[PDB]
């Protein structure tokens, strides 16, 4: 009979495809995709490490996929929704028009988005040397009037110790981001801010540690512990 | 002189508004005030397809109303046989950010595109028997939001660069370019005769083009937010749009106006998908609250709910014979309702 | 720019040239199409499991 | 259709006062969060201030924090920006922007060029 | 008194059986709430605990001593169900380890199937072996009355029910300490000030974790060595363990209540 014959052929084809699909699932599960987002082209996203750009890198035998948006329009309202399932959004901000305010607005929009409400953000503050040079030299004060009232936090731990003014400015910017992060969302997603000098190789280790913490928090949320 | 041109355009918009107002004499609800209601019909989940790993962005029914294709962000393209819930042709994609997929009328080809700004055409039947990329089309500077096969040799695509393009699959080149949208085009729908097609973009406007030369015959502006999905009436004289302002709207050709809006007070989530039944009496709209509402298209009263998903639906379609409706979702599950 | 302005104004006049029938006539046409094809709509009228392919 | 029309603002002496009024049509005003953005000559769009639905979540950019104030009248379907102490460097074209989605605490791409739900803008110049 | 202990044990076992059946039907009927691995492991643990409680109630209520075979079978099934419950608590701890300590590369094919194989096979192997040495290790002539089908060799009781439970308890306590340490590290982040103020959700989750990991079985060590109050505490907090599992993982969860409505 034709019907049992074609049903058997279709069933065996389905079995073969199921085997290939479980093989693909094994690869897909252990990838940890990330979305590398930048406030503007001035931010040095490329050195942090058409249409979309892929970067594969392994840390401690853990695979990582970093996706950088290329030939796309400035309106990210629609396509950003494609990245709600990524492990983290690596938001790079040049801490050196008021580009800092634009970065803050973009971070707020990302944080408060309905589909990204469960996605964690790894915040990188580039241009640390440029920020130090600007602070030591006689624009940050006028752009942010509240900076005058700001004081360096107790846990400043200024390891470089270049000046008690550069640390104050960089921690003011970090607190400016952390205000949005803490106020908008609690118990769903977390923001991890780091200072980067763009001349250090420890960025991938920081990303690895933040991703480990993100997945730990996600697993803890399954038991409602968090 | 720029101010003079702006005044000229404003006057023309006002004149078009008065023409539309003079055209309107009685609402569609008044016409269908004596029509018997549908009767609060209910449809159960006949089947569930559960082969995808990541969220399902798009699916498209076949011409025979038996085979369907689904695209998922795990870089997967699967052709399900819905009758026997089996699967065939699990096509791996070069880019995992697919956002749309189309099935050729003949059933010979499958299209898919996404954040790579490229539409891939796969030959379903080959002498080797393995599905391979028949051709790659890359004339778009933005992400491909939608694509539809015209006649198995031409394809119409809409991108995030606010443009639509009609291609020639044989030569792999753009044949026609449709421009006029401000916001990036989110969806397009072909007319039943394949002579026209409507496109909805990120602005509140929806434009109707004719594929022969593409000069944007008509423009409809009734919505208040981005138009996510568009579907075309079976008779070809109307179409329905769904936007992010939590409303659906029914525009009609050859009148250039609204007919009726479908909305409810307790709906505050945008529309992601819109489709019509076989006779056009029912309008199925997918929502962001994980539900699908079936509206009586003639009365704008909710006639059914299809709450079988855990996350937003993002895609749905109705068979050519109208036997079943397939809904995808962001929970990586496809559901066939009947 | 200015080019966008003239293209928009040209599109506006071209759109304004077309003619539209009464809304009531289009409504009646839609209702007539819905009524004529109401019989062959499996979703409208529940179909028995005998000829339902998704039994 | 969505239409935002801005009015007010011409030549003003430094330290003067100005009022910008944005009239909106084609959508429910109270459902959306409104924004005031500006574009300086040869600088690109920059965000100035925003107000949520029914107010109560006002916020400004740092440069104009002490001077500019933004209000809205949902019943009148209008948005207002009062600029009480003008300075020369805020000479710009001011735009009234309506964020893309209703009932949203976040809203995207107001400062992006070629944004759909933005007005034509008014020139505001401060000079001697 | 011994008489009161029987009453408390019967009430606790009845409540646990009823509410564990409720939890099982809730978690099986609604597929939307059993997507993740913890929910499936919870389903398995609830099934094991329900079977253990039901068989314990049946053994205590029934008084059969003229039937050697039936008594041996009842004792074997009781021992097997107790071992399965212990193994499922240990497997919950192991999943905890694979989710929090080793965070990456934790995917394996047929995760729940392999967990079920281990959890329902290792106790089966143990009971089959102890039967193989001698089937009289389960006859007569913990045991509440004088005549009650249970292990009587006094040697395999320590090896297979005490030492086995000792290893399971060590693993569970170590992972409980690990989870508590990580949770306290998270609570002390202090991103901007007064971060993570203590609320009623956190202690509820901690109590649910304690009852899920079977830390309350530790009261056995003090109860067996004697400390009559500790004996009552042990009986009370381990007889109705399934009741508290239902409270903390069925009624406490908001999604389950939403599915109920
Ligand atoms: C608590 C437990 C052992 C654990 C059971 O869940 C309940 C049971 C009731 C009788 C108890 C026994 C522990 C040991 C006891 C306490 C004796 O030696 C006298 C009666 C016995």
């Amino acid at each position: 009979e034709d019907q049992r014959n074609e049903e058997k052929a279709q069933r065996e084809a389905n079995k073969k495809i199921e085997k290939q699909l479980q093989k693909d699932k094994q690869v897909y599960r252990a990838t940890h995709r990330l979305l590398l987002l930048g406030a503007g082209e001035s931010g040095k996203n490329t050195i942090v490490k058409s249409g979309i750009f892929e970067t594969k890198f392994q840390v401690d035998k853990v695979n990582f996929h970093m996706f950088d948006v290329g030939a796309q329009r400035d309106e990210r309202r629609k396509w950003i929704q494609c990245f709600n399932d990524v492990t983290a959004i690596i938001f790079v901000v040049a801490s050196s028009t008021n580009r800092l305010q634009a970065a803050l607005k973009l971070f707020d929009s990302i944080w408060n988005n309905k589909w990204l409400r469960d996605t964690s953000v790894i915040l990188f503050l580039n241009k640390q040397d440029l920020l130090a040079e600007k602070v030591l030299a006689g624009k940050i004060e006028d752009y942010f009037p509240e900076f005058a009232r700001y004081t360096t936090p107790e846990d400043a731990t200024p390891e470089p110790g270049e000046d008690p003014r550069v640390t104050r400015a960089k921690y003011f910017i970090r607190d400016e981001f952390l205000r949005i992060s803490t106020a908008s969302g609690d118990g769903r997603h977390y923001c991890y801010p780091h200072f980067t000098c763009a001349v250090d190789t420890e960025n991938i280790r920081r990303v690895f540690n933040d991703c480990r913490d993100i997945i730990q928090r996600m697993h803890l949320r399954q038991y409602e512990l968090l | 002189e720029l101010d003079q041109l702006r005044q000229e355009a404003e006057q023309l918009k006002n004149q078009i508004r008065d023409a539309r107002k003079a055209c309107a004499d009685a609402t569609l609800s008044q016409i269908t005030n004596n029509i018997d209601p549908v009767g609060r019909i209910q449809m159960r989940t006949r089947r569930t397809l559960r082969g995808h790993l990541a969220k399902i962005y798009a699916m498209h029914w076949g011409t025979d109303s038996r085979l369907l294709v689904s695209a998922s962000q795990d870089g997967k393209l699967i052709i399900w046989d819905s009758y026997t819930t089996n699967k065939v042709h699990a096509i791996p994609l070069r880019s995992s950010w697919v956002m749309t997929c189309a099935y050729a009328p003949s059933g010979n080809y499958v299209a898919c595109g996404g954040l790579d700004n490229i539409c891939s055409i796969y030959n379903l039947k080959t002498r080797e028997g393995n599905v391979r990329v028949s051709r790659e089309l890359a004339g778009h500077t933005g992400y491909l939001s939608c694509c539809r096969f015209l006649d198995d040799n031409q394809i119409v695509t809409s991108s995030g660069d606010t443009t639509c393009a009609l291609w020639d699959i044989e030569t792999g080149q753009q044949t026609t370019t449709f421009t006029g949208h401000t916001g990036d085009v989110m969806s397009l729908s072909l007319a039943p005769d394949t002579r026209l097609f409507v496109s909805g973009a990120c602005d509140a406007s929806a434009k109707l083009w004719d594929v022969r030369e593409g000069m944007c015959r008509q423009t409809f502006t009734g919505h208040e937010s981005d138009i996510n999905a568009i579907c075309f009436f079976p008779n070809g004289n109307a179409f329905a749009t769904g936007s992010d302002d939590a409303t659906c709207r029914l525009f009609d050709l050859r009148a250039d106006q609204e007919l009726m809006t479908y909305s409810h007070d307790n709906i505050i989530c945008g529309i992601t998908s819109v489709s019509f039944s076989k006779s056009g009496r029912l309008l199925l709209a997918g929502y962001d609250d994980f539900n699908c509402n079936v509206w009586d298209a003639l009365k704008a009263d909710r006639a059914g709910v299809l709450a079988g998903h855990d996350n937003r639906v993002s895609c749905l379609g109705v068979t050519d014979d109208g036997m079943a409706v397939a809904t995808g979702s962001w929970d990586s599950f496809l559901k066939i309702w009947n | 720019s200015i080019a966008q302005a003239r293209k928009l104004v040209e599109q506006l006049k071209m759109e304004a040239n077309i003619d539209r029938i009464k809304v009531s006539k289009a409504a009646a046409d839609l209702m007539a199409y819905c009524e004529a094809h109401a019989k062959e709509d499996p979703l409208l009228t529940p179909v028995p499991a005998s000829e339902n392919p998704f039994r | 259709q969505v239409q935002l029309q801005e009015s007010g603002g011409g030549l003003v002496q430094p330290g003067g006062s100005l009022r910008l009024s944005c009239a909106a049509s084609g959508f429910t005003f109270s459902n959306y969060k409104m924004n005031w953005v500006r574009q300086a000559p040869g600088k690109g769009l920059e965000w100035v201030s925003d107000i949520s639905q029914s107010g109560a979540s006002i916020s400004y950019t740092g440069s104009v924090k002490g001077r500019f104030t933004i209000s809205r009248d949902n019943a009148k379907n209008t948005l207002y920006l009062q600029m009480n102490s003008l300075k020369p460097e805020d000479t710009a074209v001011y735009y009234c922007a309506r964020c893309p989605a209703p009932f949203t605490r976040d809203c995207f791409d107001v400062t992006s060029t070629t944004y759909a739900y933005r007005g034509q803008g008014t020139q505001v110049t401060v000079s001697s | 008194q011994m008489m009161a202990l029987t009453f408390i044990t019967y009430i606790g076992c009845g409540l646990s059986s009823i509410f564990l059946s409720v939890t099982l039907v809730t978690y099986i009927a609604f597929e939307k709430i059993r997507r993740d691995y913890p929910s499936k492991i919870l389903i398995q643990l609830c099934a094991a605990l329900l079977l253990l409680n039901l068989i314990f109630l049946l053994d205590s209520w029934i008084a059969l001593y003229n039937t050697r075979g039936f008594c041996i079978a009842v004792a074997v099934f009781l021992h097997y169900f107790l071992l399965v419950s212990f193994t499922w608590m240990g497997l919950e701890a192991f999943h905890m380890y694979l989710a929090l300590v080793k965070v990456f590369n934790t995917y394996i094919r047929k995760y729940i199937l392999k967990f079920c194989i281990v959890g329902w096979g290792i106790p089966a192997v143990v009971v089959s072996i102890v039967l193989t040495i001698s089937p009289d290790n389960y006859g007569i002539g913990n045991g509440t009355p004088d005549d009650f089908c249970w292990i009587n060799s006094n040697v395999v009781f320590y090896i297979t029910v005490v030492g086995y439970f000792c290893v399971i308890f060590l693993l569970n306590v170590s992972m409980f300490i690990v989870v508590l340490v990580q949770l306290c590290r998270i609570k002390k982040k202090k991103q901007l000030g007064a971060q993570r103020k203590t609320s009623i959700q956190d202690l509820r989750s901690i109590a649910g974790l304690t009852f899920l990991l079977g830390i309350t079985w530790g009261f056995a060590f003090f109860a067996w060595g004697v400390n009559v109050t500790f004996m009552y505490l042990f009986a009370i907090f381990n007889t109705l363990q399934g009741f508290f599992i239902f409270i903390f993982y069925c009624a406490a969860k908001e999604n389950v209540r939403k599915q109920w409505r």
